């Protein structure tokens, strides 16, 4: 009988994971502060990694990688990509970004002016790692408004080029983003869940008006709240890979794998392999796995752009059962064995 | 990567490699110990009183 | 690290006598006090319980007390009766009639000073007195009343020394008189104030082990006392033999007792015996933590462990012992309080008790022990609410208030155990 | 420039025994005190004289005091292999111990024996012509080791204000611990001792236990095993005081090189290689491999993750067949593969010392003879993890006031618990200020 504890009552993913573990009949849940556990489903903030792996007679596993915040905070992701030799400053799959404190202010302004003089598109977006649920985001082609907006806030912001030429789904002439789920286990194997999701706008894309942030923000909450066409084209503004691959075939004579997933797998690999030495637990007194949510954009050239990495992603409802089972199969039972893989192993 | 201050001798050597630039008095102790002893004496006195009762 | 042993009353002297027989055997001391062992481990800490006399003789640092001479005549007649210091027999002629008041206030009071003179004599020849251990029953008059009086007087004379008792709790299942709950409750009241460590040896549990487990249809005090001997041997092993811990009664008290009043321990033992197949360490550990091996009739699953001390005896894998103990706590982590980290401590001794290749002895400070006091309390209340049999006590000069006070203290004790049974985080 | 060693309580004494046995092996001193290679009879000011005085009869005597509140442990020194090494005045025992109670060791019993100890220490000091200070060995968890040591440190600060004091402290581990109250004792002694110690080397028994398990293939390590390993690390740290060298030649230099801020004076020690004697043939690890091994948590004296802290100072101490070129090559290599971040106000550099004499091992012992070894002393904020662990255990018991009555019964006040804990909280916050970004 293995034991586990739960320290994040708000996680849907690990609520389900916990449920499954219990249902195996070979896992017992203890009160959250009982130190004698095999598995910690930890809290999102200030997880006490320093107290793990000091219980005699207990192999211990936690569902987070200490240090992974470097990938999952926008400011620190920008810094990571700009200062890691393994990720060129000129790395082609990340949108030109700058960290601004309410600092790379003059650098951003320099590039901005360079774009203005060269007749180029100059629409940038300001987002806060601080901000949440579509709050605190501003899209503008004027630097002054962006910086004014940032200075009115209290925490670090990122200014990143808006992708003015996104791939648009037809009909509807509408924007979308791709969410991939990636599980990294204690051996640092990288498992890409075969099922991704497209989170789509149900409003026509309009480049003449960036103030109306409905056909500009993919966010499920934003579409569900402000879009009056929410759910017209697909259920819950969520398109899945079978349909999307079929669309790419019918519309563009190509496949999801060739046009998009090669790039995605490349980006996932690059990011995780970059920080592996900093966060790996292969010789640690405790071990880590973690579920990540990568978010991508696709432009009209079928180029893939990394937008952000999420350290504590939720799942698409229809997918919860499968993914969560997978988590128990490869991330948990791999360490604590009980008495056709849904994952794509990204080799390295 | 600069090596500085290399010193050698028959039994070994040492050097520095740089990769990048950038109380209570006796009386107070005595009082602490005596305060603790006194508290022990008070507690014992209470016990012996209780036992006498 | 000398211990002065005191045994009072019938029960106290009978289990005390068996204790000295058993550990004398373990240390290779014959009934004449001569050493005839084969191992130096037998002698390295022999001084903890024995004095040296001329001719390399070993004499128990033991004081035998009673208000009537029958049982002590029996001891002197017994197998190891000749080993005790003749001057250390202290007895009266009157008896105490199973009456706490007689032991504590009237009959006992007359004899108490003689006992203390002998205690004083034994203590003064100690290199460094560790403390006292008393064997007695709580249900009679001498061991209960006079025994508690003795503990009170000893604390007065030696306030800075540890007081440890082996206290036998009464049970209707093994009962001499109806007033046993009175005597025990009055006794428990004294023990809460004046001992640091008390082993609760429940006659209900002894009877139950004999009847259900050992398949003895009609248990005698001989059988119960065989269990008591095994238990006393086990819980004094760390004191009597060389080990990693440097064990003594003060460290036991410090580490087992998180709150001064909660110092009543549940002893346990495995294997229970009256086979030639030695147990495996997993079997030892399982049986050791099993309610059916507890010497107090309390279900440990009805409470939580504050602290635990375990002693494994015999030649076994210490690695396997560690694995098994860690295993028990991890499997059953619910029953151990989380606000005392690492509240289980294990020790190992190479020398097994006689007739076993290996054994395990358990010492638990568990909140489940409240069930014992509750039990006594109920029996007490049932009589006291009608003042039944009180004239035996008021005729000796006691007032009802004293009974009321003792009942209150014991009920508080039960409340405190419940209070820490429910404490979290 | 003499150095006096003080061993307090069981852990301090047994580790002391191990260390002096090792010192004797390293300097060619026999159990009877004679030292054939020493051509100056009855005196001299050689390096080993920092730790050994000399009699006219040619006996080399440890500059050491052993203190325990009970006698069973020190009696083994008195009757053991190296009994002739010591004079009885160096070996001090009471009749009963502190019963795993800090307050009993500090207040109740400390007050009765402290002057005797100071007098014996003073006797040793009088012999010294240029005493540099003290090396104090003790457990965190014992009543004597915690309480008496903290009292002794206060008094040493009073009686030798100039002198440096170094600590070797055994941090408590459930696998080999003795008492359930060891977190209490640890916090109380760290609080009382913090101002009076210039540099403290913590050794977590958990780390040593696992190193012995893993690399020496010992199923259940004893104190002898742990102590032989620990003594290897201690010898690495003190070798510069006992041998010709340029790095860490006096106690003050430990403070100067490893401790930029006084409260943050607990360097992490890492040792490599630990190779089993039972293994008949060994692949000898190169300078690169042992230097790399220094950045593996599994080789640290305290388990923690330096990748997620910051360095304030790093020291590499090699023994054996090692030349500077190899060290620089190895460091060059390691920088490109490892997460090694220094605080912005400190140079990113290593101070290196090399002693040509390879490590010595106890004959018929568990440790193999190797041709080169390294001990790394690095002051990293990561070691605060250990404090966090300890403090948490403290918080758990103290919230219920568990066991506190044993301490109060010794004349201590409940307030000292919270005072000490507040000090630890401040210590943690200091580590986070020095080591953590926003
Ligand atoms: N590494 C190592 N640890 C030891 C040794 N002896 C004791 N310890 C540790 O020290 C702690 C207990 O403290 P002790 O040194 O035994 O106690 P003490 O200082 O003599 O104080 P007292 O309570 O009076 O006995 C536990 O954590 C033990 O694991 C030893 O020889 N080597
Ligand atoms: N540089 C950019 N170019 C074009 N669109 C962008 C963009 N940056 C963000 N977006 C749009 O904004 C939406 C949300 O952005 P972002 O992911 O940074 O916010 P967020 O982190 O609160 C949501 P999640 O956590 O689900 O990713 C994206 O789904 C995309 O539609
Ligand atoms: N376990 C055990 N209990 C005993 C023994 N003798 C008496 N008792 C119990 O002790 C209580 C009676 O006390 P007793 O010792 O005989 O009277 P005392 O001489 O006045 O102390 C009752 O609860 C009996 O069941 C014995 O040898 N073993
Ligand atoms: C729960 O933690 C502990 C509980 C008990 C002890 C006991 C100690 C240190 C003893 O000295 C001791 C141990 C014992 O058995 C393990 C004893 C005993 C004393 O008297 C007889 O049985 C030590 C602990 O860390
Ligand atoms: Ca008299
Ligand atoms: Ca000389
Ligand atoms: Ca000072
Ligand atoms: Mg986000
Ligand atoms: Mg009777
Ligand atoms: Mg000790």
């Amino acid at each position: 009988m293995y034991t586990f504890v739960v320290r994040d009552e708000n996680s849907s993913v690990y609520a389900e994971v916990s449920r499954l573990l219990l249902a195996t009949g070979q896992w017992k849940r203890l009160r959250k502060d009982n130190p004698r556990f095999n598995l910690m489903l930890g809290e999102r903030n200030r997880l006490p990694f320093g107290r793990l792996g000091h219980e005699p007679g207990l192999v211990q596993l936690v569902n987070y990688y200490r240090g992974a915040d470097k990938l999952c905070r926008k400011a620190s992701l920008v810094k990571l990509i700009k200062t890691s030799p393994e990720l060129s400053e000129s790395c082609t799959w990340f949108p030109e970004s700058y960290v601004i404190y309410p600092d790379e202010r003059e650098v951003f302004l320099a590039a901005y002016n360079r774009r203005r003089e060269g007749r180029e598109g100059n629409v940038w977006i300001a987002k806060s790692s601080a901000g949440a649920k579509g709050e605190g985001i501003l899209i503008s082609s004027e630097a002054s408004e962006l910086l004014d907006f940032i200075d009115e806030q209290g925490q670090v912001h990122v200014i990143q080029k808006y992708l003015e030429k996104p791939l648009l789904l037809e009909p509807g002439h509408r924007k979308f983003d791709i969410r991939s789920w990636v599980l990294v286990d204690h051996l640092y194997n990288i498992y890409l869940y075969r099922e991704g999701v497209l989170r789509t706008s149900s409003e026509p894309y309009n480049s003449a008006n960036f103030q109306d942030k409905t056909c500009h923000l993919t966010n499920h909450c934003i579409q569900k709240e402000y879009s009056k066409n929410y759910g017209r084209y697909e259920e819950g503004n969520e398109m899945f890979f079978e349909e999307f691959n079929q669309y790419l075939m019918d519309a563009l004579n190509t496949t999801l794998e060739n046009s998009i997933l090669l790039q995605i797998k490349h980006i996932i690999r690059s990011c995780l392999m970059c920080i592996e030495p900093a966060i790996s637990t292969k010789h640690l007194h405790y071990q880590s796995f973690q579920l990540f949510g990568f978010d991508f954009m696709v432009d009209e050239e079928l180029k893939v752009w990394l937008i952000e990495v999420n350290g504590a992603p939720a799942c698409a409802q229809k997918l919860y059962a499968e993914l969560c089972q997978g988590i128990v199969d490869v991330a948990i039972s791999s360490v604590f064995p009980l008495a056709t893989s849904i994952f794509i192993k990204l080799h390295h | 990567m600069e090596v500085i201050e290399l010193n050698k001798c028959t039994s070994g050597q040492s050097f520095e490699v740089i990769l990048k630039p950038p109380d209570p008095s006796l009386e107070e102790i005595q009082k602490k110990l005596e305060a603790a002893e006194e508290r022990r004496k008070y507690q014992e006195a209470e016990l012996l009183k209780h036992l006498a009762e | 690290r000398e211990i002065v042993h005191i045994q009072a009353g019938q029960c106290g002297n009978q289990i005390g006598a068996k204790f000295w027989e058993v550990i004398s055997d373990e240390h290779g001391i014959d009934p004449t006090g001569s050493y005839h062992g084969d191992s130096d481990l037998q002698l390295e800490r022999i001084n903890v319980y024995y004095n040296e006399a001329t001719g390399n003789k070993y004499v128990p640092r033991a004081i035998l007390v009673d208000l009537e001479p029958g049982t002590m005549d029996s001891v002197r007649s017994g197998p190891f009766g000749q080993i005790f210091r003749p001057d250390n027999f202290v007895f009266g002629q009157s008896g105490a009639g199973n009456n706490w008041a007689k032991g504590h206030y009237t009959e006992g009071a007359e004899l108490v000073d003689s006992v203390l003179d002998v205690v004083r004599k034994e203590s003064e020849s100690c290199d460094c007195l560790q403390g006292f251990q008393l064997t007695h029953s709580l249900g009679g008059g001498t061991g209960s009343g006079m025994g508690t009086l003795l503990i009170s007087k000893i604390r007065e004379e030696y306030p800075d020394r540890i007081m440890n008792t082996f206290s036998v709790m009464p049970s209707p299942k093994v009962s001499d008189t109806v007033v046993e709950p009175y005597n025990a409750t009055l006794s428990v009241h004294q023990l809460v104030e004046n001992t640091d460590e008390t082993y609760c040896i429940d006659n209900e549990a002894l009877y139950d082990i004999c009847f259900r487990t050992l398949k003895l249809t009609t248990p005698t005090y001989g059988d119960l006392n065989h269990l008591v001997s095994a238990t006393m041997s086990g819980v004094t092993t760390c004191l009597r033999f060389p080990g990693q811990l440097n064990a003594d009664l003060r460290k036991l008290a410090v580490n087992m007792v998180p709150f001064p009043r909660l110092h009543f321990f549940m002893p346990g033992f495995a294997p229970l015996t009256s086979q030639y197949r030695a147990l495996t360490v997993p079997e030892l550990t399982q049986q050791m933590f099993d309610s059916k091996n507890m010497m107090a009739a309390c279900d440990p699953r009805h409470g939580r462990y504050l602290t635990v001390a375990a002693i494994f005896r015999g030649r076994m894998s210490m690695k396997e012992v560690d694995e098994q103990m860690l295993n028990v706590q991890n499997k059953n982590s619910s029953y151990f309080v989380e606000w005392i980290p690492n509240n289980v401590k294990t020790a190992v001794c190479d020398i097994p008790p006689r007739g076993l290749k290996m054994s395990a002895t358990f010492i638990g400070n568990s909140t489940a022990i409240q069930e014992l006091f509750k039990r006594i309390s109920e029996q007490f209340t049932a009589m006291f609410r009608r003042k039944a049999f009180l004239h035996w006590y008021t005729g000796e000069g006691m007032d009802e208030m004293e009974f009321t006070e003792a009942e209150s203290n014991m009920n508080d004790l039960v409340s405190e155990y419940q209070q820490y049974q429910d404490a979290t985080a | 420039r003499e150095c006096i060693s003080i061993h307090v309580g069981q852990a301090g004494v047994q580790i002391g025994n191990a260390c002096w046995e090792l010192y004797c092996l390293e300097h060619g001193i026999q159990p009877d005190g004679q030292m054939p290679s020493d051509k100056t009879i009855g005196g001299g000011d050689d390096s080993f004289n920092t730790f050994f005085s000399e009699t006219g009869a040619g006996k080399h005597v440890p500059r050491a005091v052993f203190v325990d509140l009970e006698p069973t442990v020190i009696d083994e020194v008195r009757t053991g292999t190296y009994r002739q090494l010591f004079h009885p005045e160096q070996l001090i025992t009471g009749k009963e111990d502190a019963a795993n109670n800090y307050a009993r060791g500090h207040y109740t019993i400390g007050k009765e024996i402290i002057d005797l100890v100071l007098d014996r220490i003073r006797k040793l000091a009088d012999q010294c012509t240029g005493l540099q200070g003290f090396l104090v060995f003790h457990s965190f968890g014992g009543g004597t080791g915690s309480g008496f040591t903290s009292l002794l440190m206060e008094r040493l600060s009073v009686d030798y204000g100039k002198k440096s004091k170094l600590e070797f402290s055994i941090y408590p581990a459930p696998q080999v611990s003795t008492a359930v109250v060891e977190p209490y004792n640890s916090i109380l002694t760290t609080h009382t001792t913090l101002e009076h110690s210039d540099c403290a080397f913590m050794v977590d028994n958990e780390a040593i236990y696992d190193i012995c398990r893993r690399n020496l293939d010992i199923e259940r390590p004893t104190y002898t095993n742990l102590n032989r390993l620990i003594s290897q690390i201690v010898s690495s740290i003190t070798a510069s005081l006992r041998f010709d060298g340029a790095l860490n030649v006096d106690l003050t230099e430990f403070q100067t090189n490893l401790v930029p801020y006084p409260r943050i004076h607990f360097p992490l020690a890492t040792y490599a290689p630990v190779i089993s004697a039972e293994k008949a043939y060994h692949e000898q690890l190169s300078v690169a491999e042992i230097t790399n091994a220094c950045f593996e948590p599994a080789n640290q004296m305290v388990k923690c993750d330096p990748r997620h802290g910051k360095y304030m100072a790093c020291c590499l101490l090699y023994r054996g067949d090692v030349v500077p070129k190899d060290v620089n090559a190895a460091i060059a290599t390691i920088k490109t593969k490892r997460s090694i971040q220094f605080v912005d106000w400190c140079p990113t550099g290593f101070k290196v010392g090399i002693n040509y004499q390879p490590p010595t091992v106890v004959p018929g012992g568990d440790l193999a003879k190797v041709q080169r070894a390294v001990c790394m002393l690095s002051n990293t904020t990561a070691i605060a993890e250990a404090w966090a662990r300890l403090d948490h255990k403290f918080d758990l018991m103290y919230a219920k006031r568990a066991f506190v009555h044993w301490y109060v019964g010794e004349g201590m006040e409940e307030g000292e618990f919270s005072e000490a804990r507040e000090d630890m909280a401040a210590l943690e916050k200091d580590y986070e200020e020095v080591g953590v970004d926003s």
